[PDB]
């Protein structure tokens, strides 16, 4: 069962600041009172994070890219956001990942779902409406686990996909801020590692309708994209990451990255190097003169008999085989031991016709 | 399973006896990468996965890191940093029929190479030519999965080999799979050898004030030595101080004068070793 | 020598059925894909269908309703049971092996060995 | 399919001789060790003997005086010529292969395929 | 040192190898110096039965 939602209000998605959010623990190792430099897929500081609303009439379930990884923030009250969809084509042609948190439990399934255009859950004013997929034929991975979950709750998630492993990092934060992302720091603990082994380039947020048509409950979420970069993380005496430095944000934090310290003494510090990236490729090769006499071979007036077949040496010339292979005059063109499009890229010795 | 649709099974929460597998003469191929096969019972593993499929006899060469071929590139890719064991054996009496067993298929054609540990079960019609298929077979448009013709009369190398690939993660998370070594009592405040989940060392175990997060098992210092560890039976944190080391200096006159010497234990108190502090 | 010989062509009434053969020599069908291709007098080669080694059949979707490709591995021969032959079914029917292996160059048809083909005509008599 | 079939049981007088068979199918004895085991009605499985591939025989040392294990490799069958059957020789006689190569489970009896076993009873008539 | 082994077990006659022949029958040291020479003897050491 699928339902088109046709009462939406057209509005462009918003943008806001990431501040210093999106930092997760890079490994499972306890570290205390240390400054640790790590290079991983991180969310950049003060980046442009995309803002989507659910308010009444806004209901934002667009098609978003996954890229290298997704930071997902949620300013949530009254439990509208319920799960995610990952995949490439989001149909039965490819294999797709389902994460849902319904009224009972959290379900992760890797199946070939024939997804609806508008997948959703529903609450009647109790949950009695579920329209996400129409079929599920070949399922490889199933995982049923505990429930993960004015705006009152802040949900941070980091989704990464490396080597067939789906890393989900999570952090739950009590907040009391009304509209936007709070400005602060909170390191994301690792939640789960799933051996899904599937290609993911596109993802979907799953929301829940409120029925009493449909009404969208007040919720807001934020999508940011991870990039491979270096952070300098500070571990306190209790093993909690309390501060971080983006090594490529600004020259001050790059100096902090170079000196391996969060405080910089007055002075001049050689921190990096400015280089100018190459823009074009210029290949200059000399004049293509002295053509091979293929016009004297193919367009000859008289040809030999097969018992007395003529042999002509072709040498000391430049041969253009692109005019022979692309010519429509030849009914048979069978090359052995060499590709016909690779002929111009090779140089030959002892050519005979 | 087939190699394009290779089955993966999670191994967790159990005690694994690898001495009955490695000493078995049934397996013709047993190649371990990143871990010795005789050291398997002495380690504890996290995230153990068993990938099972059936391939051709001469394609067992391609089940290794860094290999190229139809099986590695289009069916089952191993990472270059792979740690685990590749176990294979002949199954000609099980997976061959007299007319030909066609239940095992491999992906002959794909547009691009697979990522490591990626499964592709998509059966779209491959374009091997210039004219697009549009999902329909035709000239240079083929079904991408071709079946092995498994007969008993075929020579060794065209015969079916059942391949099981084990994959481990070595000592970075709390471990659920361990070898059959029995645990001893926990002795604190003494210089002892310790073996915590395959992590060996020598030190003094003391009760710790550090509070580990539940995904954390051990703690490292500046030099990346384990200075704190969680006991896997009683979930408590223990500091690991290195056993006391003191430089020994031999104070002597000349051997022409006398053979009497004195010894200095540097930075060592006299109660942990003519005594003078 | 790998050689494909077809037989069974000839005159055939409209609306009837006609069975064609692809008795092969020099190779077996246990590890090769085999195709049937037609040839109109005024048009080019038009692909009819394909038999795989595991028994899997695919056909031309504008021609599925009236062709059937089967094997006889004991006699290493391919069969083509065509029904309801109309005026446009007059063709010279080639049976060819598919090249799923190494291809020395770009092939328009993707066939490594061809057959001589048998000619079928549909008319009043 | 690896399947062990035994035959030859039945009534047998005291002090006589009775020959049992282990006609095997699905495998040959040229590379496998084969064992004979008995089963009393009130007791457990009691190992009688073992035939190796090179012809080497071992027996139960409390039962050596009255058993004989031989092969017939032309008929790929195992033989058990028992003599002087008394009252306690009433048993259900299983013939089983020894899993020398691999130990998938920690088997107490160390055998991977069993036979159905044939029942022998010794009484007055 | 002369003996007769199976055809596919000649891989195990090398330093650092494991198997039934290396571990239980004939162990070579890791610091071994010398030459391992093997050849097929099917016409000499095989009988029809
Ligand atoms: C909801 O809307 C979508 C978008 O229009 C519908 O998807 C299309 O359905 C038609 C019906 O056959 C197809 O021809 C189109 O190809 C579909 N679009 C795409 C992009 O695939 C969807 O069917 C609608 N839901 C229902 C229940 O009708
Ligand atoms: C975020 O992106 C939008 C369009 O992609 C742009 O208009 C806006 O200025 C960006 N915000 C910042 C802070 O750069
Ligand atoms: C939640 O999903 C699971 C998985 O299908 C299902 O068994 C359960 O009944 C669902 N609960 C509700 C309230 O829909
Ligand atoms: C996927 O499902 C379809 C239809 O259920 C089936 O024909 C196909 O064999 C399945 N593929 C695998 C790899 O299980
Ligand atoms: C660390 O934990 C102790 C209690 O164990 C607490 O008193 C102290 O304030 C904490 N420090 C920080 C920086 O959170
Ligand atoms: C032969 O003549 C044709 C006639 O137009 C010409 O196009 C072609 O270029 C000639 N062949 C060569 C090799 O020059
Ligand atoms: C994953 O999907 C994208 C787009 O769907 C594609 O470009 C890419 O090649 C795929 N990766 C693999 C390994 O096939
Ligand atoms: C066994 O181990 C579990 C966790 O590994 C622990 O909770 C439990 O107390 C242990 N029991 C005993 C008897 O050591
Ligand atoms: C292994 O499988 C065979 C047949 O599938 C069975 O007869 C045998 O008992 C099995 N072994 C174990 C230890 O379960």
């Amino acid at each position: 069962q699928c339902v088109n939602l046709t009462t939406r209000t057209q509005l462009p998605p918003a943008y806001t600041n990431s501040f210093t959010r999106g930092v997760y623990y890079p490994d499972k190792v306890f570290r205390s009172s240390v400054l640790h430099s790590t290079q991983d897929l991180f969310l950049p500081f003060f980046s442009n994070v995309t803002w989507f609303h659910a308010i009444h009439k806004r209901f934002d379930n667009p098609v978003l890219p996954f890229n290298d990884g997704v930071y997902f923030a949620s300013t949530e009250k009254s439990n509208i956001i319920r799960g995610w969809i990952f995949g490439t084509t989001l149909d039965s042609k490819t294999q797709s990942l389902l994460i849902v948190n319904n009224a009972t439990n959290v379900v992760i399934k890797v199946c070939e779902f024939q997804f609806c255009n508008d997948p959703f859950l529903g609450v009647y004013y109790m949950e009695s409406e579920f329209r996400v997929y129409s079929s599920a034929n070949n399922c490889t991975f199933e995982y049923v686990s505990q429930p993960f979950l004015n705006f009152k709750n802040l949900r941070e998630f980091v989704f990464k996909n490396i080597d067939g492993y789906f890393k989900i990092y999570s952090k739950h934060t009590p907040i009391n801020l009304v509209r936007d992302l709070p400005q602060g720091f909170s390191a994301l603990e690792p939640l789960v590692d799933l051996p899904i082994g599937i290609n993911i380039t596109r993802f979907q947020t799953l929301l829940a309708l409120h029925r009493s048509g449909w009404t969208a409950g007040a919720a807001a979420y934020y999508v940011g994209y991870l990039q491979p970069r270096t952070f300098l993380l500070k571990y306190n005496e209790n093993g909690t990451i309390t501060d971080a430095v983006d090594c490529a944000l600004d020259p001050l934090s790059e100096t902090k990255c170079t000196l391996k310290s969060f405080t910089v003494e007055k002075g001049i510090y050689q921190t990096s190097n400015f280089r100018v990236q190459p823009t074009e490729s210029i290949v200059r090769f000399p004049n293509i003169t002295n053509l091979c006499p293929f016009g004297e071979v193919f367009n000859a007036t008289r040809f030999a008999s097969v018992y007395a077949w003529n042999r002509k040496r072709i040498s000391n010339c430049v041969a253009d085989y692109s005019v022979l292979y692309n010519s429509a005059s030849f009914s048979t063109f069978k090359c052995y031991g060499v590709s016909p499009t690779k002929l111009n890229d090779l140089c030959f010795t002892n050519v005979y016709a | 399973a087939s190699v394009y649709a290779w089955n993966r099974k999670r191994i967790s929460n159990c005690v694994a006896d690898y001495s009955v597998l490695y000493n078995s003469a049934s397996f013709s191929t047993f190649k371990c990468y990143g871990v010795s096969p005789t050291k398997l019972n002495d380690l504890c593993f996290t995230n153990v996965y068993a990938d099972s499929f059936v391939i051709r006899g001469d394609e067992v060469r391609q089940i290794a890191p860094g290999q190229t071929g139809k099986i590695a590139d289009y069916n089952y890719k191993l990472p270059d940093d792979f740690t685990g064991c590749v176990i294979a054996w002949n199954s000609n009496n099980l997976d061959s029929k007299v007319g030909g067993n066609y239940n095992y298929l491999y992906r002959l054609f794909r547009k691009s190479n697979l990522k490591p540990f990626e499964r592709d079960i998509s059966t779209e019609i491959y374009q091997a030519g210039s004219t697009p298929c549009n999902g329909v077979e035709g000239f240079n448009c083929y079904f991408p999965l071709q079946s092995y013709g498994f007969q008993p009369t075929y020579g060794v190398g065209y015969q079916p080999y059942r391949v099981v690939v084990l994959s481990f993660e070595l000592l970075h998370a709390p471990a659920t799979v361990c070898g059959p070594k029995k645990s001893t009592n926990l002795v604190k405040n003494k210089c002892v050898n310790f073996n915590f989940n395959g992590l060996t060392g020598t030190g003094v175990l003391t009760e710790s004030n550090k509070k580990f997060l539940p995904f954390q098992q051990f703690g490292r210092d500046i030099a990346d030595t384990t200075d704190a560890v969680r006991d896997p039976q009683t979930l408590e944190i223990l500091d690991i101080t290195p056993c006391s080391f003191g430089g020994v200096s031999v104070i002597t006159p000349g051997t022409n004068t006398s053979n009497q010497v004195a010894v200095l234990y540097q930075d060592v108190n006299c109660t942990e070793v003519n005594v003078f502090q | 020598e790998v050689q494909l010989v077809e037989s069974g062509g000839g005159l055939v009434q409209p609306g009837g059925s006609l069975r064609l053969s692809c008795a092969a020599s020099g190779f077996t069908f246990d590890d090769y894909a085999m195709s049937w291709v037609r040839q109109a007098p005024g048009k080019g080669l038009e692909w009819i269908g394909r038999m795989y080694n595991n028994g899997r059949t695919s056909y031309n979707p504008s021609l599925k309703s009236l062709v059937t490709i089967s094997r006889d591995n004991s006699k290493n021969t391919l069969y083509l049971q065509m029904n309801s032959l109309r005026a446009e079914d007059t063709a010279t029917y080639y049976c060819a092996r598919d090249n799923l292996g190494y291809r020395p160059s770009e092939n328009l048809y993707g066939m490594d060995v061809w057959g001589q083909g048998t000619t079928v005509t549909v008319s009043s008599s």
